[PDB]
């Protein structure tokens, strides 16, 4: 058939892959990383998606911002993320990484991750229950499968 | 014109519960897991 | 015959998987990334599985030794190079040799 | 664009460099077939670049200037060098080994050919070959990045940061002077 | 009151000293730790199937903010910013006028829901029922500024949310 | 016909390394009250093969390295040695029917070590170096009791030949008469392997793979998860011997793979009841505790034979 369907088809297949196989690195900065664990205790099991507990940030496919990020801890969160192997996505969880939530007015919280690293999703709640953060990721994996890297480069 | 009704303990109480460790005590003594195992050893030499 | 065609077999394979793995990501084309103090006691526990290992080939013949006529040398002399390989291990031990506290 | 939009603002710039650029970066990537081809040996070739950020601080203040509208400016370095100085000064900066060899014009073109018939971004090309050995030229009759407050930065300040990443007390390139 | 946790003297009868040799020897107690994990192979597990099964909740839940309306359509805000000053993130901004009609109400009515702690005073707060938490927790977004909701989207979320939200004001106005 | 038959051996290695660390996920899962991977395929069958594919089109992570040619060196040695080990494997008939067949497996298990050293090497990170000096201290540690327990199990057998285990075993398993030596040799499997509770190669918040990650790093997985079944393998040849019928080869096959898959669930099964050990103590269990013990049933083993009249034959 057309060059388009054929190099359609191969997408799926990479856009599949890489979607069963999101391996996560979570930096559990505050609370937010308890409801992040919670995701990973038995009754979600983010295991049961392919979405492992905790990968090394070289093996890690997604970052999950899950705290407060403070001046401080900016620049090793910078770090790690341009040490990540692509194709990379980032989650912000939470108020604090979404726009600083109860600190944004402090001096030493940055308001909202974004200002460090490109965000992906956005998980609102303080903290996202268990469940809106798997709902959060469901979209991420959503996400990459409406991408069209093969079709941009055939039509390049 | 009707009664209070909050959440109560039901008339009585509740039933007991238990905390206490628990951990019950298995197996045979050393000198019968010993016997069992020394006797394995010399039916398989036989 | 058939060894030599074994062996060349699997790590052809494992040459040709490292390759492709090593080339198979590099069509991509992602953007461009633009970003010890010596322990004595590791060596010692290196030299000491050595000389442990020394030892180790002169007790494998033993399966073949036990098939001789001399069997009270035999057994003598076997017992002698394990014994002997325990005063080694004890000897170690009480020197504080095998110890990882500094 | 000049027809269509007589207002416009045309930027003529050099070859500019920085840590993305294809320029620095390009004089890095001739290590793992040998020397350094050069039409020539790098002679008879003056190259002008200027840094990418002065280009961009160029780019911003024509569009706060007025006195812009309709206008074509030439933003160059402030140094011209050799092309065969250019590219000693790059591999001494990366720290690799420089064994510059002559090769003819039209054997350069043909192995141009061989590296575009990748799907993927080509390495080098016919084109880029020519481009890299024109010699830049000196239109005087052009405002500059001078005429938009903008100090050009020379090479030699701002070479380690994109030359860092090759690398596994430098002179300077000898210049050509304005005369 | 206090008890001791690890205040115990080990027999030294030679079947004491005996039954600790079997179980170091034999690895006993290491067994026990096995048998307790393959209890756990043979038991259901806990995990229910998202997003097909969903973890239960209560009526109190605090999830997204929603303006509400009488049950005429008129708005229920009178624009009196008791929400806004308890607000302990600052997330509320409000602005009002007399509309067209002489009533009291908003111009402005946005909560910035990056800075949103999701604690529920604005609704303890407000005297009218207006601003409520309905039970929606998946409203992620791809990009930071849908989290920055106005009058319209919050009043959206009320009509499209109503008919869940009068449901839990009713199972739980008399706790409150 | 051979070709045909390296090819039979190889191929459904890999594909048994695949699914093993689907196995894995679940049976984990289960103990932890989880399901483990049920979504991508049914009962989470296509799981590996979204993994494998999904490492292979990652971006390469190679930074620096100082031995380039060692980088590439080390997964090539892991992976073709691991291979290499299955080839004399009686089950029942072998690839190459060795006579040496237990020394063949010592030796090319005593190499692999180099993968670990060279990758240390090539990583050009003084933390990654140390690392791989600490791996490569309790491999070899421990290969001093898997060959003195394999060295006390053949003077019952009477020779290196693998498949001469299958005879001496043909009226009952010998981890009957040699079960502590059984026990010495399963807990050093797992040393070996570097499997839990010896696996401070992880210990994240407590390895010398990291500069390998995608690609490369999915071949040292295969590799060490491929020694894990051989090691299993060896196991139920040497203690839980399989009835062989020349006439009916495919019903020691099955026996014998159910033993092998059952001790390799068993790896699963140590590594979610215990925590691990520290360095120092995984390395005084070797030579505090498991050396004495196996010297000691060496001269037991050694002398048995001789003064019951039991010495085995030479062919
Ligand atoms: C089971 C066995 C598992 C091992 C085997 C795995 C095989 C998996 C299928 C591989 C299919 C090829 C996918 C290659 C990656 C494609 C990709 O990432 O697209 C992005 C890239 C990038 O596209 P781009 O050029 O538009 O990117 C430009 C943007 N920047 C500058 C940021 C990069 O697309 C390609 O380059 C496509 C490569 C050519 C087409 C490949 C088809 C080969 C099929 C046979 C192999
Ligand atoms: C499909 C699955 C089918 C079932 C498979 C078998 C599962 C067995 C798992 C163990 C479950 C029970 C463990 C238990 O209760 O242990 C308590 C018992 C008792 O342990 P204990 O520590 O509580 O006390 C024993 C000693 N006293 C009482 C004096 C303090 O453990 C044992 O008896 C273990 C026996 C030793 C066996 C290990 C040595 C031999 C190993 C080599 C040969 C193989
Ligand atoms: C790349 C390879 C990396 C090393 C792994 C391969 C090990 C090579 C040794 C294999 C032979 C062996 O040791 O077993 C003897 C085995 C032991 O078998 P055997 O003792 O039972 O005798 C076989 C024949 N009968 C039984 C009848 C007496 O020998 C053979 O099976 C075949 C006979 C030898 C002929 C093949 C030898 C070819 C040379 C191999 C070495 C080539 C150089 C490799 C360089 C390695 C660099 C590290
Ligand atoms: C007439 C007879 C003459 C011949 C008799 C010869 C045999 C006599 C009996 C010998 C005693 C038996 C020796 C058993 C080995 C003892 C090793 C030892 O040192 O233990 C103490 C060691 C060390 O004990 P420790 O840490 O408590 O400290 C001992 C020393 N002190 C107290 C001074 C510090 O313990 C261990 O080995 C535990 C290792 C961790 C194990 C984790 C995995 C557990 C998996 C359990 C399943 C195993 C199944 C095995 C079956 C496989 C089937 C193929
Ligand atoms: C606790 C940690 C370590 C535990 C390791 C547990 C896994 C090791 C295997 C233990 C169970 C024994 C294997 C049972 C499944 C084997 C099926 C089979 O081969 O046929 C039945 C086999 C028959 O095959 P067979 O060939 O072994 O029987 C003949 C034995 N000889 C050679 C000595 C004559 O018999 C059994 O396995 C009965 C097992 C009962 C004891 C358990
Ligand atoms: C790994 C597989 C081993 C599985 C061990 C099972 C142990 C066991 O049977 O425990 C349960 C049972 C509990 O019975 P009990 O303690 O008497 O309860 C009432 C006490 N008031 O305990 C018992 O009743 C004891 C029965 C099992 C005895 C096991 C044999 C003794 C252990 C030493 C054997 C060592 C030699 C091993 C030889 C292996 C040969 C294959
Ligand atoms: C799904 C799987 C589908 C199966 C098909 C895919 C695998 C390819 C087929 C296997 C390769 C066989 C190639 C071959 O014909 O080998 C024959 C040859 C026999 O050995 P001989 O003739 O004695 O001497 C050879 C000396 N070079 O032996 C050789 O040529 C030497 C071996 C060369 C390397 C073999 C391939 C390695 C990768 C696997
Ligand atoms: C055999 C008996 C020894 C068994 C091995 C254990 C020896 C532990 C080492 C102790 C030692 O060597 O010191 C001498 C010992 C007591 O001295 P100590 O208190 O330990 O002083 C330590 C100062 N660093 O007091 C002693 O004299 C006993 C140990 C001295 C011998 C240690 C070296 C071993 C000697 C070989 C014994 C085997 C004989 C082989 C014969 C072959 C002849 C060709
Ligand atoms: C063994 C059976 C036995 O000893 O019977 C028990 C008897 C009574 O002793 P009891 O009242 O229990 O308390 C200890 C008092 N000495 O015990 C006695 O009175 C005998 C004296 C007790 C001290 C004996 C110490 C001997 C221990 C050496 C190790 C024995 C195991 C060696 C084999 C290891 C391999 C299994
Ligand atoms: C049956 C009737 C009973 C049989 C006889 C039983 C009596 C002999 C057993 C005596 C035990 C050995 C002496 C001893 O107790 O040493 C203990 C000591 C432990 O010290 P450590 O582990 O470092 O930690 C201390 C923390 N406070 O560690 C030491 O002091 C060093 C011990 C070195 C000896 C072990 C190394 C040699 C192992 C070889 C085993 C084979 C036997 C040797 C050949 C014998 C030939 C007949
Ligand atoms: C010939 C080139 C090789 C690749 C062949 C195609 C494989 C990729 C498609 C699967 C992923 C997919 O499509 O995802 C899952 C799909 C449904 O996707 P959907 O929601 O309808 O897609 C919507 C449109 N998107 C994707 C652009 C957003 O489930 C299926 O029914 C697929 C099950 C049958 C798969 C059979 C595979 C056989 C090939 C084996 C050798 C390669
Ligand atoms: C494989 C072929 C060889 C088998 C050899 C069997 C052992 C021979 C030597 C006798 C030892 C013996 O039986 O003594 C040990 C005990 C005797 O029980 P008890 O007196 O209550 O001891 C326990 C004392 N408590 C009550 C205090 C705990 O054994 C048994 O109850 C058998 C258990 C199952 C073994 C399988
Ligand atoms: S968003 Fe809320 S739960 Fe998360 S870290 Fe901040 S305060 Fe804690
Ligand atoms: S729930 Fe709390 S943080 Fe959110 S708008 Fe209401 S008062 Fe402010
Ligand atoms: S939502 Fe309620 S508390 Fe807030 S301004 Fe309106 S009426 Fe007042």
């Amino acid at each position: 058939s057309r060059g388009e369907y054929v190099v359609a088809k191969l997408d799926d297949l990479i856009n599949w892959a890489r979607r069963s196989s999101l391996w996560p690195m979570t930096f559990g900065l505050a609370c937010c990383a308890v409801e992040m664990m919670h995701m990973a205790a038995p009754r979600y099991d983010m295991d049961r998606f392919g979405v492992v507990f905790r990968a090394s940030p070289r093996q890690s496919d997604v970052m999950i911002v899950a705290g407060t990020l403070t001046n401080k801890m900016a620049p090793a969160l910078r770090k790690v993320y341009d040490q990540m192997p692509e194709p990379r996505y980032v989650v912000s969880m939470g108020s604090c990484a979404n726009g600083g939530g109860y600190y944004h007015y402090s001096y030493s919280v940055v308001r909202g991750c974004d200002r460090i690293v490109p965000v992906d999703i956005y998980v609102p709640g303080c903290p996202p229950t268990a469940e809106a953060l798997l709902y959060g990721i469901l979209q991420l994996q959503k996400k990459i499968k409406r991408e069209k890297r093969l079709r941009i480069w055939y039509r390049r | 014109a009707s009664k209070v009704k909050q959440d109560m303990p039901p008339v009585g109480g509740y039933g007991p519960i238990d905390y206490k460790r628990n951990l019950p005590r298995r197996g045979l003594s050393g000198y019968s897991m010993f016997a069992v195992g020394i006797g394995a050893l010399l039916f398989g030499y036989w | 015959m058939n060894l030599m065609l074994a062996l060349l077999t699997n790590f052809t394979l494992a040459t040709l998987l490292v390759i492709i793995a090593f080339w198979l990501p590099q069509l991509n084309v992602y953007s461009e990334k633009t970003s010890l103090p010596f322990s004595m006691k590791f060596f010692l526990v290196a030299i000491t599985f050595l000389l442990f290992d020394l030892e180790i080939a002169l007790l494998l013949p033993l399966p073949w030794a036990s098939q001789t006529a001399n069997l009270n040398t035999m057994l003598t002399m076997a017992l002698f190079l394990i014994i002997l390989l325990a005063v080694s291990l004890a000897y170690e031990w009480t020197q504080k040799g095998l110890e990882w506290t500094e | 664009v000049r027809e269509t939009f007589p207002e416009a603002t045309i930027i003529k710039p050099a070859e500019i460099f920085g840590r993305e650029d294809r320029f620095l970066n390009y004089f890095a990537n001739i290590r793992w077939f040998g020397g350094v081809p050069l039409i020539s040996l790098g002679k008879k070739t003056v190259k002008q670049p200027v840094y990418i950020v002065d280009v961009t601080k160029g780019i911003i203040n024509a569009i706060k200037d007025p006195d812009a509208r309709g206008k074509t400016f030439a933003f160059v370095g402030p140094s011209r060098y050799l092309l065969f100085d250019l590219v000693q000064y790059v591999f001494a900066v990366a720290h690799r080994p420089f064994l510059p060899y002559p090769l003819p014009h039209f054997a350069y073109r043909w192995i141009g050919r061989l590296f575009e018939i990748s799907p993927f971004e080509p390495w080098t090309t016919r084109d880029k070959v020519e481009r890299i050995h024109t010699t830049d030229k000196i239109l005087p009759h052009l405002p500059g990045l001078e005429d938009l407050g903008v100090e050009a930065t020379p090479l030699e300040l701002k070479a380690i940061e994109v030359l860092r990443r090759h690398r596994t007390d430098v002179q300077p390139a000898k210049t050509i002077p304005t005369s | 009151t206090y008890k001791y946790v690890n205040l115990r003297e080990p027999s030294m009868d030679m079947k004491s000293v005996t039954d600790r040799a079997a179980q170091t020897l034999l690895w006993t107690e290491l067994i026990r730790g096995l048998g307790m994990t393959l209890s756990y192979l043979f038991r259901e597990p806990a995990t229910i199937n998202y997003p097909f099964e969903k973890g239960p909740l209560s009526p109190r839940f605090r999830g997204e903010h929603a303006l509400r309306r009488y049950p005429s359509g008129e708005e229920r805000c009178i624009a009196c910013k008791l929400c806004e000053a308890v607000c302990p993130a600052q997330a509320i901004t409000i602005e009002a006028e007399p509309r067209a009609d002489g009533s009291r109400r908003t111009t402005r009515y946005d909560i910035d829901m990056t800075k949103c702690i999701y604690c529920g005073f604005c609704q303890e707060a407000c005297p009218v029922d207006a601003i409520v938490e309905g039970p929606n927790f998946e409203f992620s977004t791809e990009t930071h500024e849908e989290l920055l909701y106005n009058k319209e989207k919050l009043l959206n979320n009320g009509d499209k949310w109503e008919a869940e939200i009068a449901a839990n004001i009713q199972a739980d106005y008399l706790y409150r | 016909m051979f070709m045909i038959n390296i090819l039979m051996l190889i191929i459904p290695i890999l594909l048994a390394v695949a699914f093993l660390t689907l196995v894995e996920r679940k049976v984990l899962g289960y103990m932890q009250l989880r399901k483990g991977p049920n979504v991508v395929g049914p009962y989470g069958l296509l799981q590996p093969i979204a993994d494998a594919i999904k490492l292979f089109i990652k971006e390469p992570l190679r930074p620096a390295t100082s031995s380039a040619s060692m980088f590439i060196l080390a997964p090539i040695m892991a992976l073709g040695l691991a291979l290499t080990m299955w080839i004399p494997l009686p089950m029942p008939y072998p690839l190459i029917n060795m006579n040496l067949g237990v020394l063949f497996m010592l030796a090319m298990s005593s190499l692999a070590v180099y993968s670990i050293l060279w990758s240390g090497w090539a990583s050009n990170s003084k933390y990654a170096l140390i690392g791989a000096l600490r791996a490569v201290a309790q491999t070899i540690s421990y290969e001093v009791t898997l060959a003195i327990i394999l060295l006390s199990v053949l003077l019952m057998s009477g020779s290196f030949t693998l498949s001469t285990l299958i005879t001496t075993q043909e009226q009952m398993w010998l981890i009957l008469p040699a079960w502590p030596l059984a026990m010495m040799w399963f807990i050093s499997t797992l040393a070996e392997t570097n499997r839990a509770p010896f696996d401070l190669t992880e210990g994240e918040s407590e390895g010398f793979n990291v500069e390998y990650a995608a690609g490369p790093f999915a071949l040292f997985f295969m590799a060490e998860y491929a020694n894990i079944i051989m090691m299993n393998i060896f196991t139920a040849i040497l203690f839980l011997g399989t009835s062989h019928n020349p006439h009916m080869p495919e019903l020691y096959t099955i026996n014998f793979t159910i033993k092998s898959l059952l001790l390799t669930m068993s790896f699963l099964w140590i590594r979610a009841s215990y925590p691990r050990f520290r360095y120092d103590q995984l390395m005084h269990l070797l030579w505090k505790n498991f050396l004495p013990l196996t010297l000691a049933l060496c001269m037991w083993h050694v002398s048995l034979p001789i003064l019951t009249s039991g010495i085995p034959p030479q062919t």
